[PDB]
């Protein structure tokens, strides 16, 4: 794989201008150009300037890498998402909003979205496949750069458009990874002043078959708080626990789809 | 109290007609399964694999299970297990597993 | 001092590895050593190998797979060497097999090896609550129908004597040991660095003392396979694979005044010499008696 | 034939169209020949249309190369990484304009038989049928023949 910059048709200024024009954002071109500059590109530029005897140093040190912008970017980004989930799902615990934010900011997701916005193509760095830790920095640099040019109100819309959307279709305990559903359910029920979660077996088809099916309901004072399917009584218990947890915390298939409106 | 179907399963159903007559509104809340209908979770475990003399040999005798049978008998046991005919259980030719799709499209 | 079972194993292995690194860090930097084949097949055969790295086994890989699989023990000058022991100065090598005319050297090397295995079978098969002290591996001649290992057990555990279930479990874990393939490795230790590895066994520490005393340089001979380390007399067989039929037959309580010492008696045959299902029962009968030659 | 090709389910790139529409065509590069006849249509489109097309589509970069070349081609390139080739060879100006306007609004996702017309997530709102869903419950969860 070869850099588009090394291929036949390239104008870097045109690309930069277009980039911003197609997302409907106003960047001082100075800041955006600043944003795509990486420490790697500078180090390589210095390697070439030293080994060819070329005098570069001053104007090359004037390049002003994306470090500051990237830091501004991540800090404001996590702040932003955390506020979004805090305001959307009141019932999530600290660890929950923590993990969700951690997932949208995850190496994989940001790498994906950055790749599809042609951020990888427009980034200046050594080693053209552009390894993930680089691409991430590069992507948030753009965000910080937007935060400078546009108020937090605009960047809000951008982040909720190209990030929060990645969360469409995915479940809670898919991105939580918590392996103790039962204990956490008991904790949350204690915190809610709700007494006794009780596992009870509702429907079962075949117990002798290689392919049994169980449904465990969970009862809090004779009321059914949740119910789930499984191959064993254990797996079914786990599932009912997941469901209960989902209702309590508020992440459910029935929840209102995410708002999009532009004030 | 009239409903065409019993309220004893799935949803309790209410069919009303808008005053004007142009809309059929339908109210269907879920029926929670009543606690009196459930049975206690079966919980049966007995570990006698333990010998009182040595416990490391008593938990090393839990990984002592294994066997190897013939193709024919094995196949009959598998088809007994999953309640299938015995044909499904045989290998496939080169030509067929060459042409199985490498990357099946995944939805959702 | 309080110790976990896995901790002690690890520590022993770390001591052994420190040993190895110290033996290899002598900085030979690949010195050329020369070996000659005095054997009857390809006489006048020379080998240019790497001193204190290359092995008599690595010398077999030049001839054919036949040597690699058949040869149990190397006769180098006036010593038997075991296949995986690196070589010191220029040598002359002959290979020994189970079907050779004076297999005895190999035979003694078999029982020793075979005995050592049964160590691993025992110490690791006991409950964390009890204590197993391995004593020595008493060398019986081959005409006696077994191989014997000596073991002391926890004082509260001393009244019961084993059941055919327990015996069969010993056998099963022995064969499970043979199942995965374990190489045997030989290391030369000073009594000072050898006494640190064994520690808590007093019999090991004293046996080390006597053994290293009778030979002027205070040299202990250590044999490691897997997570197990043991000090024995003479060489061992190259791989665990070679052992085919394994049995822990009888276990006998012997009692001195200050010690209660149990003998574990067993029987085994190499995949080369393997014997028929009737004969095996006959020899498995004779291995039940208490077999005494200690001196 | 539908058994001959691959397939894809209905898809949007990067969940496009949810937050905002992002026009997927990125660069568009023409290669014509000032001298040769087969490029005639390609020439006029460059004179009259390219200006207004560029004004209309601020997002896409348009590269235009006259070179000594015998078959005028336009290479679309997508935000997706997909590249599509066309020959504008021997076409009228209305035909070039039309083609370019087809390229403009495609996703760049490959044109291959789409299995079903709709992509749904959470299709199942309010429940999804399982064999037990409509069966009545009994007392103490007793079997058909059981006694308690």
């Amino acid at each position: 794989p070869v850099r588009r910059s090394e291929k036949p048709n390239w104008d870097y200024h045109a690309e930069i201008q277009a980039f911003g024009h197609r997302l409907q954002e106003t960047f001082s071109l100075d800041l955006l150009k600043t944003a795509f500059v990486n420490s790697c590109y500078i180090k390589s530029e210095e390697a070439k300037r030293q080994k060819l005897g070329i005098d570069k140093e001053a104007a090359l040190l004037n390049l002003k890498d994306n470090q500051e912008l990237s830091e501004q970017g991540i800090s404001f980004s996590q702040t932003c998402l955390t506020q979004f989930f805090e305001d959307a799902f009141p019932d999530l615990p600290t660890e929950g909003v923590t993990s969700l934010v951690d997932f949208l900011t995850s190496e994989e997701v940001v790498c994906h979205v950055a790749r599809n916005l042609a951020v990888e193509q427009l980034a200046l760095s050594a080693e053209f496949p552009v390894p993930p830790p680089v691409l991430r920095q590069t992507f948030f640099a753009v965000i910080g750069a937007l935060l400078q040019s546009s108020g937090p109100e605009r960047t809000a819309l951008f982040i909720r458009d190209f990030l929060i959307t990645q969360m469409t279709g995915k479940e809670l305990f898919e991105m939580w990874t918590i392996t103790n559903p039962m204990g956490l359910l008991v904790e949350e029920l204690k915190k809610r002043k709700i007494s006794a979660p009780e596992s009870r077996l509702t429907r079962q088809s075949g117990s002798t078959t290689a392919l049994p099916v169980y449904f465990v309901g969970l009862y809090c004072d004779r009321k059914l708080i949740a119910e789930g399917p499984g191959e064993t009584v254990l797996v079914a218990e786990e599932e009912a626990a997941r469901v209960a947890l989902r209702k309590l915390f508020g992440f459910t298939e029935n929840r209102r789809p995410w708002d999009y409106s532009k004030p | 109290t009239y409903s065409s179907l019993p309220d004893d399963y799935n949803c309790k159903v209410e069919l009303a007609l808008t005053s004007d007559g142009r809309t059929i509104v339908c109210y269907h809340p879920s029926v929670d399964i009543p606690y009196e209908h459930t049975k206690p979770i079966p919980x049966x475990x007995x570990x006698x694999x333990x010998x009182x003399x040595x416990x490391x040999x008593x938990x090393x005798x839990x990984x002592x299970x294994x066997e190897h049978l013939e193709q024919g008998p094995m196949i009959e046991q598998l088809s007994k297990m999953f309640f299938t005919t015995k044909h499904r259980w045989y290998p496939r030719g080169q030509y067929h597993r060459r042409r199985r799709k490498p990357n099946p499209p995944k939805d959702r | 001092s309080q110790l976990s079972p896995t901790e002690l194993i690890e520590m022993q292995n770390d001591l052994f590895n420190k040993e190895k690194n110290r033996q290899l860090s002598l900085t030979p930097r690949t010195e050329k050593i020369e070996v000659k084949h005095v054997g009857k097949t390809d006489p006048g055969t020379v080998f240019v190998m790497n001193k204190n790295i290359s092995t008599p086994y690595s010398c077999a890989m030049h001839l054919s797979e036949w040597y690699c699989r058949k040869s149990i023990l190397a006769l180098v000058d006036g010593q038997p060497w075991d296949m995986y022991k690196p070589l010191t100065k220029s040598c002359e090598i002959k290979f020994l097999t189970f079907k050779d005319d004076d297999p005895g050297e190999v035979n003694k090397a078999y029982w020793r090896s075979c005995a050592m295995m049964m160590g691993c079978v025992i110490e690791r098969a006991f409950k964390d609550e009890y204590v197993v002290s391995l004593v020595r591996a008493p060398e019986v001649p081959v005409i006696a129908g077994a191989f014997c290992y000596d073991v002391v057990l926890d004082k509260r555990l001393d009244e019961w004597m084993p059941t055919k279930e327990n015996l069969h479990s010993f056998t099963k874990d022995a064969r499970a040991l043979i199942y995965k393939d374990l190489p045997f490795e030989t290391l030369e230790v000073e009594a000072k660095v050898a006494l640190e590895i064994f520690q808590h066994n007093k019999y090991k520490l004293d046996f080390i003392e006597e053994k290293a005393s009778q030979n002027p340089e205070r040299i202990v001979k250590l044999h490691r396979f897997g997570d197990f380390i043991d000090v024995s007399e003479g060489p061992l067989i190259p791989r665990t694979s070679i052992c085919f039929q394994y049995e822990v037959s009888a276990v006998h309580n012997l009692q001195t005044q200050s010690s209660l010492v149990r003998r574990f008696q067993g029987l085994s045959l190499p995949v080369h010499l393997r014997a028929h299902f009737t004969i095996w029962n006959k020899l498995l009968e004779r291995s039940r008696k208490m077999v005494t030659e200690d001196k | 034939t539908a058994r001959g090709t691959a397939s894809r389910f209905l898809t949007s790139v990067l969940h496009n169209g949810l937050g905002r529409y992002v026009q997927q065509l990125q660069r568009l590069s023409f290669s014509l020949s000032r001298d040769a006849p087969s490029s005639r249509g390609a020439r006029e489109f460059v004179e009259r249309e390219v200006t207004d097309f560029a004004r209309r589509n601020p997002g896409v970069v348009i590269y235009v190369n006259p070179r000594p070349c015998c078959v005028p081609r336009v290479v679309a390139e997508y935000l997706n990484g997909a590249v599509r080739e066309e020959s504008i060879h021997c076409k009228s100006v209305e035909e070039i304009a039309a083609l370019v306007q087809k390229l403009a609004d495609q996703s760049g996702l490959d044109v291959i038989r789409i299995r079903k017309p709709f992509h749904t997530d959470s299709p199942s709102i309010q429940g999804q049928w399982h064999p037990f869903t409509n069966k009545p419950t009994t007392l103490g969860g007793l079997r058909p023949r059981e006694v308690q």
